[PDB]
DNA sequence: TCGAGAATCCCGGTGCCGAGGCCGCTCAATTGGTCGTAGACAGCTCTAGCACCGCTTAAACGCACGTACGCGCTGTCCCCCGCGTTTTAACCGCCAAGGGGATTACTCCCTAGTCTCCAGGCACGTGTCAGATATATACATCCGA
DNA sequence: TCGGATGTATATATCTGACACGTGCCTGGAGACTAGGGAGTAATCCCCTTGGCGGTTAAAACGCGGGGGACAGCGCGTACGTGCGTTTAAGCGGTGCTAGAGCTGTCTACGACCAATTGAGCGGCCTCGGCACCGGGATTCTCGA
């Protein structure tokens, strides 16, 4: 009967994660959410399936860097728990909103 | 008397290839003799650094074979590689092994 | 059936010259004929643009000198200046 | 169609973030990136099919994708 | 009034819907569906009037009759039936050879229609019996022959399959007039359809390379028979390059409206100025089908897969009708009433 | 006899040659600040610029009344409509006399000895109407509510144009 | 059925208006700009941010559609600017009618109606608690009368001022004479 | 002129209700508000049948465009549905929260107006019996609804005395017409051009409507207008009469060019509250209230 | 031989199109420049022109002034959404700020 | 003796007495107007070019034009645009 | 004997110099600091003025955005007063470093 | 050296022009440090073009060229 | 809750220099005609994209339990603001000198262009070995003691 | 300070299909010779950029005082970890159909270029009127009581 104490589990998932290259989401709820959205702009569409991993690729990487710079602003502000705000205050220096 | 111009100069990018793709770009009106010349020696010697860098995280992780997480690695552990290449996503890239300070108990 | 042109063959031949005992994948080649292909475009431009700017209608190898020195950082940009005037002179001298 | 905005899961966006380096998350991050999410794919995919109409096809080749990152200034190496 | 600019809702009730034409009062509008139902609404208070399931053969052409009563079937079996408002019950049944594309009654009798086949002259006929009266066309070398009466109903224009123009009288075939059209610098080319105005004698030429031209029905009479001349007013397009599907006029003469084959869009231009004046929209990625203009208010119907959209102006309510004595102003206005 | 500097309806156009009002859009009254206390002082009132559609109602007012106040408002104010010669006192419409020509020589006039009253419709010695009856006493300086911008100048002298015949008057040379 | 002659069968009102619903720095008003600025885009807010709906008060109150923020316009209240010996004229006229008196003045020369012409401003109650104040401004010499906020409020709140008879807005430390 | 009785039509065991003519000119049936409509006849008084199986009264009863097809303002939130040559009780409408007091029909019959005591005016239909749109005009309850001449325009009549015109396309005021006065106004209606309204409000004064700019023309004096909805109707078949109910025992019947007291009918022995002519001939409906049960057909 | 007239009022424009045919020729954007196109961009760069100088105008009205002076090119430029998220990074000369006081530091 | 300059003086100048018929216009916004002008113009004619290069076609039509402004200005003032070009080159057309 | 408790001169301070348009730098030392810095790249330069004027511009406007930015930051972190962290974070998030 | 000539209150109006209530010690020397980065960085760009037009004088086209590569685009100049 | 005082806002008056307009005088736009080819149109092909089907199962899910953290209040202490007094170099008006920017004339040699001849880089077809996948096992970290 | 238990890194066995390499070849790059035009370089001129001198005052610098915020601590209660059974659709293969991308033959309609004539656009020189500057008094917001 252990249990550890709550941190290590975390701590040994951010060294898993970031040593090895992989992809984090199933590809089939963002193929069909891909078709989905553009369904509005031209209907009838036939996507090939390298644009469906190139926009996995570009989407990803835009959220792991944006990931990075929020937790870099709430270690700023003397807290740890990520709340939206500083996903807003991320958004608004970089200039994009 | 069938003198390559790679020969001529002693590269390794060609440089026929280079004046045929700034013949065909439309950039100016003329170009000159030297630029396609000069363009190859600077791709080459970009080309050969990154190579250069790549080779000491292939063995040091037990590799015979570059993979992208050696190329990643490569690139971002630089400062001025890093500079060039501002915002670039590199698919299977991956990131660095960062924890921060007060993280740790 | 039709002919698509790359750098594969090119970055081989820099490879076996630098490690003479490996080699490489098909997804590392692909990303360096992406790198390849981006440096060349932003260098062009800009030397296209300082040609534009200087009211003149020529692209030399002193324009192609000050968009690298423009571009690049430090040390980098030294070494490539180095090798493209060592590559000028050499070419020059047994035309 | 109306899911599939919530069909992206929820460790999902936990394992992204600790590939990011996070370690506590609060409850509204969820749908804080699920709107950041459908914003960033709105506008890619608009120039995307803009590209694509203006060239008279029906599909979507990845080097519109490439083109479109390439202009909002978030370059892809890998695919051309 | 004038030209509608606003989208105003749709009639998706009845599935897959494929033509549309009205009366002359505009209060009836029946639509041949894809499997024979012929279903009318009603456009003041918006209902569903009376669904005619005819034919197991999809239908492909329609007109209405001048006491607002007769209508007219066109199958996949070639069955031309004479319908009523009142029972809706078939009179007539017979078999073409098997092309039949479009038909047209006579304007000041409803004896006659204008029935064309696809690889013959147009043929007129009776609906008293099968008397059908054979007309002559000048090639008959491809016999891809379009015609239709004019507005009056004095004469019937043809359109060749090469780019000639004759002008038959209804009965003696009384060849009055013709013209050919310097088509570009080489081909001319066919003639897709021609339609015609209520008021006055005006009318377009819908050729197979892209272009209309505007014309008059006095004209080529003065000019009498082979004759030359010139288009009242040139409209074409230059950017999207625009293949088109329908042609159809306003309400008294005043603007020209005609759908496009592409991007499911409406051009209104002015016959009497020359330029075009607004651009319309809708679905990105549909298939325009049917357009009908209505004939006393401006409103469109747009047939694409089914969905039949009416631009209608979008009114905007206001005050002055509740308590007509209080003008609602927009700014200070100081005055004395009574001197 | 000079006119007022601060009792007048200021927004007017002011004349420079200090005895021509000249008015606005609206009835604003100015009250000309030389008026009769008792017994009799009579002017007369030459007319310049009288273009059509003005309601020149004339009269007597008192400083008690509203500078806004147009001339006909109360049981201290008199009425004389152009159209229809219409009186309205008190609020009071009843159709009374007939209008008025253009470019005569104006003027009205009280006779009060100290009260029996003349209060009449005076015009170049022509009765228009008996106008009302017994007044109080009190303090009547002249007002002017006008329509239109006219030019309507004012006299003061002995030598009358058109007065009225074998008068009672006090000339402007003691106290104006 | 057929067997009532029953009462209520007079309004005494020419606005029948009420239905049976009664359903109770990002932009240039709240900046900190010049002040004719802000009154371009009065009338493009003023059309659609408010409504008028049943109030127990009196009638017809003023609840808005939108979340107003502290410290900006709301709407102009303005008619008939109407001079002062007239405003008695339209008091006897409209005791003699049985309408009551809607007159706001911009200064105490010139009055401005609100009974015969003007716009959705006339239902604003009178409050000894109020949300709201007026103040007047120069647009080029023609003043105005606009009305401003004072502090955060909601959807579904009524809007009051200070007109400066015992009044039903039952304060903390009311008046009760409107005098 | 000579306007002479040839029958008199009594049998209503209650007060009877509205008597009107068929739309194609040729039957007078009159119905009561004892939840019984019969059929009775316009020339000699020709009986068919008398309708049953309602459950509350009834306040307006209508017609069909060839005759046969009924419905009536039930006062139990309904309107029954009918016919003459079948008899079936056809449909019964829903969505009333209140009484119903009267309904009419456009002219290319198939829509329902409906002004009940509920005030909301809104809009059915026949052959699917289904509300359409809703017009929430007054806080009064509705005195009389009316279609104009070819089926565009909807004129409001209520107790407050605000005569609007409404559209029929999406239902929006398009005017308010206004008085110093406030009296209920009972039963008015359009004109063959549709730009002419005549006025029946409770002041006992008459009024005739300029439509187009909102003036009041040529009017009545001398007669009693006080206290029921009290109708009006026209005639062309002899001059140019004005039919109308009147409370002392006549008829009110003027023409419009003289405005004077030339001619008055006699015989009811009850307040006279709905007349009707017929479309063609020189017939003149006329019906009293509770205390007398008669029809008087004063034929020229 | 006869007259000539332009093509800046043949399709009823204000700005120029032979300039701009010979901006697209003497730039080297492309090897052919089609027909209509510096038509086109013409129409396009007057609308814009046009659509800027309505608000800088307006403002100029608004602070009871007769000239233009770049603040009021500053003000129509930031107040609208969408030429604030076209002209994202300008620094117009002279131009100054936008008042925003946080909701926390005034009292 | 000077070499001559191009500029834009002379239509902002035109198109400012069109739509306000008062207003006079300094140096300093006229050089700012000349510098927006010349940058938007470098925009949409370098996007123009990046796409013909890359349909593997050698020209510059008016349908390049159009998908360069649709792909850059953002929604409602590119719906504007797009039907302002179309007007002027209707009217240019005939 | 009258001070102000501290704070509205401050105010007054922001919405004065909001208000008007000019040059907070004084010229004479920045033009000196620009030929400072410009002797290290090239011997014996010569400016003109206008360039100067155009360098001044380009710096006053790039400062002001990023005391923006900043003061974004330190609201976020619950705070009133500027701190460097604050703008080292803001010029870490935007790219720059 | 002269980099002092970018004294306290310059810094301390730039500041109140970005709307900010209350300002520490430390931010003279953050700004400084910070300003003299950003001059470096554009002078830089601004000498190469003016040794590659072969002349000895720094006009205002090479430092707008310069701060359009930045990406930053000054108007009111050229 | 009140009064004395201190910045802003508005009005009247002067005056002056830079927008605004006129005048003359040049370069390139325009039309009218030629000549060549880029792209539209049609017809055939064959292969990636979309759909049906079924089996197994990693994991997504929902629900228990604690505990470490977020937050709110209290103190205290320290340091940035507001004002007054003394000082020094920013700003302006002012003149003198000459170095490089700007323009013209005149050779002239550097790249475009056309063809003829060849070799090298690309698609396609076969063996083979770095790594992916199992089994087994020291030992090392963590929470309990 | 010391101990039992899982997870991980280290050491070997087995398969296997991407990677490396060998071949035919066609098309794109090199060699020779010419045209003329963009650029290289001398040559002159004139004004804008540097340099200084003297006077005035607006701004800068330096002390003095205090109250308002930054931060440390402490109490508490709660929202989010860690672990255990299930069920479900994600994933892997096998089979099947076809719309649509891609090549290929022809032609004709549309854009580049040449010479002249015009005429709109730019450079230069008066001239006033809208704003620059400044004294004056009403209004409005602050803060101690």
């Amino acid at each position: 009967p252990h249990r550890y104490r709550p941190g290590t589990v975390a701590l040994r998932e951010i060294r898993r994660y970031q040593k090895s290259t992989e992809l984090l989401i199933r590809k089939l709820p963002f193929q069909r959410l891909v078709r989905e959205i553009a369904q509005d702009f031209k209907t009838d569409l036939r996507f090939q399936s390298s644009a469906v991993m190139a926009l996995q690729e570009a989407s990803e990487a835009y959220l792991v860097a944006l990931f990075e710079d929020t937790n870099l602003c709430a270690i700023h502000a003397k807290r740890v728990t990520i709340m939206p705000k500083d996903i807003q205050l991320a958004r608004r220096i970089r200039g994009e909103r | 008397k069938a003198k390559t111009r790679s020969s001529r100069a002693g590269l390794q990018f060609p440089v026929g290839r280079v004046h045929r793709l700034l013949r065909k770009g439309n950039y100016a009106e003329r170009v000159g003799a030297g630029a396609p010349v000069y363009l190859a020696a600077v791709l080459e010697y970009l080309t050969a650094e990154i190579l250069e860098l790549a080779g000491n995280a292939a063995r040091d992780n037990k590799k015979t074979r570059i993979i992208p997480r050696h190329l990643q690695l490569a690139v971002r552990n630089d400062e001025e590689l890093n500079k060039l290449l501002g915002r670039v996503t590199i698919a299977q890239g991956g990131v660095l092994p960062n924890i921060q300070s007060v993280l740790l108990p | 059936k039709t002919r698509k042109e790359s750098y594969a063959i090119y970055v081989y031949k820099v490879l076996k010259q630098v490690h003479p005992d490996t080699g490489i994948s098909s997804k590392a080649m692909s990303i360096m004929n992406s790198f390849v292909n981006d440096v060349f475009e932003r260098i062009a431009g800009e030397a296209s643009r300082l040609a534009h700017y200087n009211k003149r209608s020529t692209i030399t190898s002193r324009e192609i000198q000050t968009a690298v020195r423009l571009l690049l950082p430090g040390e980098l940009a030294k070494h490539a200046v180095s090798e493209g005037t060592k590559a000028v002179t050499k070419y020059t001298s047994a035309k | 169609l109306r899911d599939n905005i919530q069909g992206i899961t929820k460790p999902a966006i936990r394992r992204l973030a600790r590939r990011g380096g996070v370690k506590r998350i609060s409850g509204l991050i969820y749908e804080e990136t699920r709107g950041v999410l459908k914003v960033f794919l709105e506008n890619v995919i608009r120039d995307a099919v803009t590209y694509t109409e203006h060239a008279k096809r029906k599909t979507v080749t990845a080097m519109d994708v490439v083109y479109a990152l390439k202009r909002q200034g978030r370059t892809l190496y890998g695919f051309g | 009034q004038n030209y509608p600019e606003e989208a105003d809702g749709t009639l998706d009730c009845i599935s897959m819907a494929l033509t549309c034409t009205f009366n002359r009062w505009g209060t009836l509008l029946a639509v041949g569906c894809n499997d024979g139902r012929i279903v009318i609404w009603d456009f003041l208070t918006r209902g569903i009037a009376k669904i005619i399931s005819a034919h197991i053969h999809p239908v492909c052409s329609l007109c209405w009759s001048r006491d607002g009563h007769k209508l007219v079937s066109a199958s996949t079996d070639n069955i031309v039936s004479q319908w009523d408002v009142l029972s809706g019950d078939c009179d007539q049944r017979f078999r073409f050879p098997s092309p039949i594309l479009k038909v047209q009654y006579h304007p000041r009798d409803q004896n006659k229609v204008l029935v064309c086949p696809m690889k013959s002259a147009p043929v007129m006929l009776t609906l008293s019996d099968s008397k059908h009266v054979v007309l002559p066309v000048d090639d008959d070398s491809d016999l891809n022959v379009v015609a239709s009466f004019d507005r009056r109903g004095e004469y019937i224009y043809t359109g060749n399959a090469k780019g000639k123009i004759l002008v038959l009288k209804t009965d003696s075939q009384d060849l009055v007039a013709s013209f050919r059209v310097t088509t570009g610098t080489s081909n001319t080319t066919a003639i897709k359809s021609i339609e015609f105005a209520r008021k006055g004698s005006c009318f377009l030429i819908n050729t197979a390379d892209r272009i209309i031209r505007v014309y008059d029905g006095r004209e080529i009479l003065t000019c009498g028979r082979d004759g030359e001349p010139e288009p009242m007013q040139k409209l074409q397009d230059l950017v999207n390059r625009t293949p088109w599907k329908k042609c159809c006029f306003s309400g008294d003469g005043e603007y020209i409206v005609a759908g496009s084959a592409r991007q499911h869009a409406l051009y209104i231009w002015e016959k009497s100025i020359g330029n075009l004046v607004k651009i319309l929209h809708g679905t990105r990625g549909e298939l325009l089908l049917d357009v009908a203009w209505h004939p006393v208010r401006p409103i469109i119907a747009s047939i694409s897969s089914g969905v039949v959209s009416i631009w209608a102006q979008n009114q905007v309510e206001n005050w002055s009708a509740f308590a007509p004595d209080f003008k609602e102003l927009d700014e200070n206005v100081e005055y004395e009433e009574r001197e | 006899v000079l006119l007022a500097l601060h009792d007048r309806a200021p927004q007017l156009k002011i004349s420079d040659d200090r005895l021509t009002v000249v008015g606005e859009k609206g009835y604003s009254m100015v009250r000309a600040s030389h008026g009769v206390r008792k017994g009799a002082w009579y002017f007369e009132i030459t007319v310049d610029e009288m273009p059509p559609d003005t309601a020149a109602r004339l009269g007597w007012s008192q400083p008690l009344g509203n500078l806004q106040a147009p001339l006909g408002y109360d049981k201290f104010s008199y009425s004389w409509r152009s159209k229809k010669g219409t009186k309205f006192h008190q609020s009071i419409g009843k159709h009374y006399s007939s209008g008025y020509g253009q470019g005569d020589v104006l003027g009205f006039y009280i006779n009060l000895p100290e009260p029996h009253s003349e209060i009449i419709f005076y015009k170049n010695g022509v009765n228009q109407g008996v106008a009302y009856k017994d007044i109080f006493e009190g303090v009547y300086f002249p007002a002017i509510s006008l329509y239109k911008s006219c030019t309507v100048s004012i006299n003061f002298g002995p030598c009358f144009k058109y007065p009225p015949k074998d008068l009672t008057y006090r000339p402007m040379s003691d106290m104006g | 059925a057929r067997a009532e002659v029953h009462l209520r069968k007079s309004a005494f009102d020419m606005f029948n208006f009420l239905a049976s619903k009664h359903r109770q720095a990002r932009r240039a008003t709240s900046m900190d700009l010049p002040m004719p600025m802000r009154f371009r885009h009065l009338k493009k807010t003023s059309k659609e941010a408010v409504g008028v709906y049943r109030s127990p008060i009196h009638g017809r109150g003023l609840f808005c559609k939108r979340n107003i923020d502290a410290g900006e316009m709301v709407i102009e209240y303005a008619g008939i600017v109407i001079r002062s010996i007239l405003t008695d004229k339209r008091e006897k006229y409209y005791d003699s009618k049985g309408i009551g008196c809607y007159m706001f003045r911009i200064d105490d020369s010139e009055v401005v109606d609100a009974t015969m012409h003007g716009n959705a401003a006339r239902f604003i109650n009178h409050s000894c608690e109020p949300n709201c104040y007026s103040r007047v401004i120069n647009i080029d010499g023609q003043k105005h009368i606009v009305i401003f906020a004072m502090r955060k409020i909601y959807r579904g709140e009524e809007l009051t001022y200070d007109y400066k008879l015992p009044c039903n807005c039952g304060a903390k430390k009311c008046r009760k004479f409107l005098n | 002129p000579n306007y002479a009785l040839k029958f008199t039509l009594a049998g209503h065991t209650k007060a009877v209700s509205s008597v009107k003519f068929s739309p194609n000119g040729e039957w007078l049936a009159s119905s009561s508000a004892d939840k019984l409509i019969k059929i009775w006849g316009a020339y000699d008084g020709k009986f068919e049948k008398t309708i049953s199986g309602h459950k509350l009264g009834i306040s307006d009863v209508a017609w069909s465009s060839d005759s046969n097809l009924l419905v009536s303002a039930s006062d139990d939130k309904t309107l029954k549905i009918w016919d003459v040559s079948s008899g079936k009780c056809l449909k019964t409408l829903k969505g009333h929260s209140n009484y119903v007091f009267c309904c009419n029909f456009n002219p290319q019959s198939n829509l329902i107006v409906s002004g009940s005591f509920d005030e909301s005016v809104r809009i059915w239909d026949v052959k699917t019996g289904k509300c359409l749109k809703t017009l929430p005009a007054h806080s009064d309850p509705v005195s009389a609804v009316h279609f104009n001449r070819d089926g565009s325009l909807i004129v409001s009549s209520s107790y407050d005395g605000l005569c609007r015109i409404w559209d029929t396309a999406s239902g929006q005021c398009l005017k308010t017409l206004i008085d110093d006065d406030n009296p209920p106004v009972s039963f008015v209606k359009f004109s063959p051009n549709g730009k002419y309204i005549l006025a029946a409000t409770l002041d006992n004064t008459l009024k005739l409507w300029d439509y187009s700019k909102g003036k009041c023309l040529k009017t009545y004096t001398g007669h009693k207008n006080e206290k029921y909805c009290i109708f009006a109707n026209f005639s062309v078949t002899g001059g140019k009469w004005i039919v109308s109910g009147s409370e002392d025992n006549l008829v009110y019947i003027w023409n419009l060019q003289t405005k004077e007291i030339v001619q008055k009918l006699q015989g009811h022995t009850d307040v006279v509250i709905s007349t009707a002519c017929h479309p063609t001939e020189n017939i003149i409906a006329s019906a009293a209230l509770e205390n007398d049960k008669t029809i008087k057909l004063w034929k020229s």
